[PDB]
Parts: structure tokens; C-alpha cells; sequence
């Protein structure tokens, strides 16, 4: 979202992020079912399923993503352009 | 089966390659 | 028993007309729009044609009159482009009115 | 209890016959080949996606397979049938304009909705905004061609796709089916293959209906009796 | 955005102040026109602004008012209109019912601004 | 709520898990009918691409073994007078009937091509058929 001002951003960003919604399938409600390697735009995200209890090794905003979907465990590496949106 | 399926074939309509007007001479 | 797809395509007559330049046909005018007429044949788009300057009254709506096509339809694929280009048209001379 | 009873005996009971409105018997093979459906553009012209439904090249012209869409078109009716017979709005949308006052017409006596103008933006994805905050959005949308004046895909099936729409749309071999439900590859250009199409989707809009209203009305005399 | 029955209620009342006028005037109320209107308004409440939309004015609610389009969904939220969905459903109809005029014809076949 | 991203997965997918996960309170009027009559091929959105290199596109030419005739009809003896008209579905040109008793002759079981030839134009002269030669 973008505004001049920033109470206007969040409303616009977090009004749009309602309508678009993506569906996460969740391994016994905890994990993923496999591992998963992806590159995007010069980011690299390296995700291992985990037991239970293992927790959230992943990234401070992996970790926050996490939680909002309801994954619990996972361990995620993150390689190359730290960029937030990719 | 059936015998209206196309077949595989070259094109028989297609015309000659065009010649110069030297073609063929010295 | 019933008439496959196959079996109708090899014997429309579309196809055992063959190649579709300098063929006489026959087409029927359904537009006229400022002395221009749209003369429909039996293909996939219509040719669009000038009144003749003799005798020109007699081309009306419903008139049936020969055609010698050209082409079925005029695409062209020009400098930069990723497909042809198509006017959504084909090409034919008006030869004349048919008479029976 | 009965407005279960009644969603039952109504909405549910078609969707346990394969052809509960019996639309075969509206088209056939060669129907479609005496209106000129198996016809396609040049091989230049050509569009990836369509090359599986696409019976071969005649002379740099491409035929499309009428058996795939005999079986396509089948699928297409049978679903416009059961949108038209639950109440749901379908709109015809086409940027064509030799057949706008055809499918103009079409709407009109069918009782459904028809879009034949220029396609401002906004109109699905922001309709709220433009019609008022409390419009109803089609539950069907059809596609007599899903070419715009620019020889490109017409935004409103990207729109539909976006607002969760099914399309029935027909596809010439130049279109592209992918965001597409309901697929027919044939023929958009020939004023023969247009008004099959609409005629087609116009019976099978009318025999939904009023099949509707003999039903309900014999659910309503069996509750009363 | 002012509804019909905001607008009937308007009309209602503007004929009670139409009544009443008369009867301060001194006049006949069945044969009161807006002029007699327009003439006691100008008397009672003498205005000397420049501009005359902004002198009291008191005509009926249909004149005053803006002109609104009905609401083209009912309960079920169907729309009324086969060209409803183009948002320009009257210009688009009026279109269409010349281009059918036009092809009718094509079948068959100073003051005035 | 619902979604908006038409290039992640089709329309019954994502009303689907959205149903499931309860976002979405009320099923929308189509989705029992695409339950019930699934299409062929499921919506997905796929990018075309170019095809480099070596590829080909796999449809093929239509060809018959009477198109060595026609094409031969075609060159030598010329288009017939008689017009084409292709709104009758019955239609038979000149170069069609000369297909036509040239295939039933072959039937008749003639060996040599150019007296196939030769003969299928004594049987349309005998039939009466104008045979102008453009040479
Ligand atoms: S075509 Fe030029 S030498 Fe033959
Ligand atoms: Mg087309």
C-alpha cells in the first residue's frame, strides 16, 4: 500500500491484502509436507520440514508469516538479495 | 478404421521454383 | 452409419476446391455501405468489392455475382512482429453478376 | 426442513442426471459443419494452447477437430443450462461489432444481460464503486469472442477469472483458452457459426427456465396436496 | 442522493406552503400560479443579491430538486435492463433502437437545432 | 473475503480451500454445476512461450491421394467454366468429376498413370464435359 500518509498506507495496504489470499497447505497442521527450494529475483529461500517442536528457524519475517498461516515448525535459509518483497 | 483420415504427402499443388532469366545459360 | 468428421471435411466442397487463387466462384452480396459490397461466398470471411461503374444499380442486397478469388484471407507478417497481421477479410475480383 | 426439502427436490435433483436438459438433440456434427464451425485462421495466425483442438492446416488454414467441439460445446450448454435454471445472471460479452445487435437481440429474448460496447475499466473488479454498494455481479459470463479491436484477449475474461466468474467462451485458433472454463473451439468470424451460437445458448437459457417454473410450480401443487 | 419519498414529502409540503401563501396573500389558492408565487417570495422576502439562485426561491420540489435515475436491482438484485452491466444503459439503448430504425429503413428502402 | 491472484491455481481451487478454511461463508451459485460437470481441461493460467530451436509445431497438413489429381486437373486442362459454389453442400466442380472417374477407373484396375489420365478425359469428352486445354 501507498499513501502520503502512513495510517492511510496501512489502511490500503491491509484492505487489499484480505482480497488477495493465497491458500497454504499445512503437513498435520505444523509443517510442510516437503522440502522446498525456490530462487526469486536473486533471493534464494531454502525451507526443510521439521518434527514437532522443532519451532521456527526460518527469518524474523518468516517467522511472522509463519504464524499468520499456522505453520509452527520449519527451518528456512535465506541466500543472496535480502529483499523484503521478493 | 476409417480410410478419410489425411494422409502424409508433399504438397502436389506447389508450383516450380522461379528462374532467372540467365538460368541455364553460359 | 453416421457421417464422420473426416468423411465430411475430405468431401466439403471447400476442400476439393484446392488452392483458392484464380478460382471462379460464386457470392452473394449482403452489405452495402457507400458503393462498397460485401459479397459472401462459402468461406470463413467476406471480400469487400467497389461497384462497377456500368450498370452499377443492378448490385443490391441479395444479388448473386462471380467472383474470382485471390486469396481466403489477407494476413501478412511484417518487420518485429511475433504473428501475421490479418484484416479479417479475403481478396476477389468482381467479374460479374450470375445469370440463370 | 422445507426449504431443505425444496433445494433438494429442485436445485439438487438435476445434478444427478448427466443431461437433465437434454441438449444434445440441439446441435449436432453436421450442424456445425454446415455453419462453417470447423474453419480457422492462417497458420501464421496461429495461437499456442489451441494446437491440441486444432484438427490440422488446410492450405495454410487451420481446421478445428468437430468432434472436440461437439463434446466442448456440450459441457458449455449443459453449464449455461444449469446457471439459467438456479437464477443466476448471465452475461453475453463480445467486442465484436458486425454481431452486436444480433447478440444485442439475443439478450433481450433469452432475458439476460449483454455487454457489446466498449469495456470501461473497473466494471467487475471495482463494481461497487461505479454501479452502487450493493450490486449483484454475474454469475455467468459468455464469450461470442474473446478477441478485442486489437486482435488480443479482452480484459473481461481476465476480470472474470479475478472475481471468480466461469466463462463459457468460444476460442478460434488466434484466442487463448487458458483462463477460459468453457472452451469451444470454432469459428467467431462467420455470421452463419454466430447465430448457431446464440440460438443454441438461447434455447438452452429459455428450456432452463421455464423447466424451473414446471418444476417449482409441481413442488408447490405436490405441497399443497 | 434523494429519494422518492423524500421527494413526495417535499411536494406535500411545498402545497401546505402554497396554501398558506395564498391565504396570506389574500388570494384564491385554486387559482394561484407560480408567478403569484414568485411575486409574494419577492415581497415578503425583498432580496437584493445580484445573482437570482441566490434570492429565497420557493417553486416545486420536481424543478428544485436534481433528477435521479431509479434503482435498477430489486430485492433479488436482478437488474431491469438487458444492457445494464455497460453502465450507460440509456445512451446505449438509445444506440441501439437507431441503429434498428436505421437497418428498417435500409429494408424498406432554419429553427430547428 | 475471497482472492483475487487468477494465476494461482483456477477458480474451483481457490473457491474450494477457501471454503474449507471457512473464509468463504457461502459457496458461490456455480460451484455444485462445476462439481457436478467438470471440464475437460481445468483453468489454469500458463504463459505461452517461443519455440526456439529444433521444435515444431505438431499440426500437420491435410493431403489426400485424389490431390495429386486436382493439382494435375488444376495445371494441365485449366479451371472449368462452371463457377464454384460452395453454399451447396452437393456442389461438384469439373475438377471433382474428373477426380471422380479417374478414382473409378483406378477401381477398374487401369495400370499406366498417363493412360489413366489419358482415358479419364476420353470419358468426360464422351460425357460431354468441356475440356479447354490453357495450352
Ligand atoms: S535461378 Fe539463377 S541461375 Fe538458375
Ligand atoms: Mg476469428
Amino acid at each position: 500500500g501507498k499513501a502520503t500518509d502512513r495510517m492511510d498506507a496501512f489502511r490500503k495496504a491491509k484492505n487489499r491484502a484480505v482480497h488477495h489470499l493465497h491458500y497454504i497447505e499445512r503437513y498435520e497442521d505444523h509443517t510442510i509436507f516437503h522440502d522446498i527450494s525456490l530462487r526469486f529475483k536473486r533471493t534464494h529461500i531454502k525451507m526443510k520440514k521439521q518434527p514437532k517442536g522443532y519451532g521456527l528457524r526460518c527469518h524474523r519475517a518468516i517467522i511472522t508469516i509463519c504464524r499468520l498461516i499456522g505453520i509452527k515448525d520449519m527451518y528456512a535459509k535465506v541466500s543472496g538479495s535480502i529483499n523484503m518483497l521478493s | 478404421s476409417n480410410e478419410d483420415l489425411p494422409i502424409s504427402m508433399e504438397n502436389p499443388y506447389k508450383e516450380p521454383l522461379k528462374k532467372c532469366i540467365l538460368c541455364g545459360k553460359h | 452409419n453416421v457421417e464422420s468428421f473426416a468423411s465430411m471435411l475430405r468431401h466439403s466442397p471447400l476442400t476439393q476446391m484446392g488452392p483458392a487463387k484464380d478460382k471462379l466462384v460464386i457470392g452473394r452480396i449482403f452489405h452495402i455501405v457507400e458503393n462498397d459490397l460485401y459479397i459472401d461466398f462459402g468461406g470463413k470471411f467476406h471480400c469487400v468489392c467497389r461497384r462497377p461503374e456500368v450498370d452499377g444499380e443492378k448490385y443490391q442486397k441479395g444479388t448473386r455475382v462471380r467472383l474470382r478469388l485471390l486469396d481466403l484471407e489477407l494476413t501478412s507478417r511484417f518487420l518485429g512482429a511475433t504473428t501475421d497481421t490479418t484484416v479479417l477479410e479475403a481478396n476477389a475480383v468482381l467479374l460479374g453478376i450470375q445469370e440463370s | 426442513e422445507d426449504s431443505t426439502d425444496f433445494n433438494d427436490k429442485i436445485l439438487n435433483e438435476p445434478l444427478k442426471h448427466s443431461d437433465f436438459f437434454n441438449v444434445k438433440e440441439l446441435f449436432s456434427v453436421r450442424s456445425l459443419f454446415d455453419a462453417r464451425v470447423h474453419l480457422g485462421h492462417k497458420a501464421g495466425c496461429r495461437h499456442r494452447f489451441m494446437e491440441p483442438y486444432i484438427f490440422g492446416s488446410r492450405l495454410d488454414h487451420d481446421i478445428i477437430d468437430l468432434e472436440q467441439t461437439a463434446t466442448h460445446l456440450q459441457l458449455a450448454l449443459n453449464f449455461t443450462a444449469h446457471m439459467a435454471y438456479r437464477k443466476g445472471i448471465i452475461l453475453f460479452i463480445s467486442r465484436n461489432r458486425q454481431f452486436s445487435y444480433l447478440i444485442e437481440n439475443m439478450a433481450r429474448d433469452c432475458g439476460e444481460y449483454a455487454h457489446t460496447r466498449y469495456f470501461r475499466g473497473g466494471m467487475l473488479t471495482n463494481a461497487r464503486l461505479l454501479f452502487g454498494p450493493t450490486v449483484r455481479l454475474p454469475d455467468l459470463i459468455i464469450f461470442l469472442h474473446t478477441l478485442n479491436n486489437i486482435f488480443e484477449p479482452h480484459v473481461a475474461v481476465r476480470d472474470a477469472a479475478k472475481m471468480n466468474i466461469p466463462t463459457v467462451g468460444i476460442v478460434d485458433t488466434n484466442c487463448n483458452p487458458c483462463l477460459i472454463t468453457y472452451p469451444v473451439p470454432g469459428n467467431d468470424d462467420s455470421p452463419l457459426a454466430v447465430h448457431l451460437y446464440c440460438r443454441l445458448f438461447q434455447t438452452a437459457i429459455t428450456r432452463a427456465k421455464e423447466k424451473r417454473q414446471q418444476v417449482e410450480a409441481l413442488y408447490r401443487l405436490q405441497g399443497q396436496k | 442522493t434523494y429519494t422518492e419519498d423524500f421527494i413526495k414529502k417535499q411536494i406535500e409540503e411545498f402545497n401546505i406552503g402554497k396554501r398558506h401563501l395564498a391565504n396570506m396573500m389574500g388570494e384564491d389558492p385554486e387559482t394561484f400560479t407560480q408567478e403569484d408565487i414568485d411575486r409574494a417570495i419577492a415581497y415578503l422576502f425583498p432580496s437584493g443579491l445580484f445573482e437570482k439562485r441566490a434570492r429565497p426561491v420557493m417553486k416545486h420540489p420536481e424543478q428544485i430538486f436534481p433528477r435521479q435515475r431509479a434503482i435498477q436491482w430489486g430485492e433479488d438484485g436482478r437488474p431491469f435492463h438487458y444492457l445494464f452491466y455497460t453502465g450507460k444503459q440509456s445512451y446505449y439503448s438509445l444506440m441501439h433502437d437507431v441503429y434498428g430504425m436505421l437497418l428498417n429503413l435500409e429494408k424498406h428502402q432554419i429553427g430547428s437545432r | 473475503a475471497g482472492s483475487r491472484l487468477e494465476t494461482v491455481g483456477s477458480i474451483f481451487s481457490r473457491t474450494r480451500d477457501l471454503v474449507r478454511a471457512g473464509v468463504l461463508k457461502e459457496k458461490p451459485l456455480w460451484f455444485d454445476v462445476y462439481d457436478a460437470f467438470p471440464p475437460l481441461r481445468e483453468p489454469v493460467f500458463q504463459r505461452p512461450r517461443v519455440r526456439y530451436g529444433k521444435a515444431k509445431a505438431p499440426i500437420q497438413d491435410i493431403w489426400y491421394h485424389e490431390d495429386r489429381i486436382r493439382a494435375k486437373f488444376y495445371s494441365v486442362y485449366g479451371s472449368g467454366q462452371r463457377a464454384f459454389d460452395l453454399f451447396n453442400p452437393n456442389f461438384k466442380s469439373t475438377c471433382q468429376r474428373f477426380v471422380e472417374k479417374y478414382t473409378e477407373l483406378q477401381k477398374l484396375g487401369e495400370t499406366d498413370e498417363e493412360k489413366l489420365f489419358v482415358e479419364t478425359g476420353k470419358a468426360l469428352l464422351a460425357e460431354g464435359v468441356i475440356l479447354r486445354r490453357v495450352g
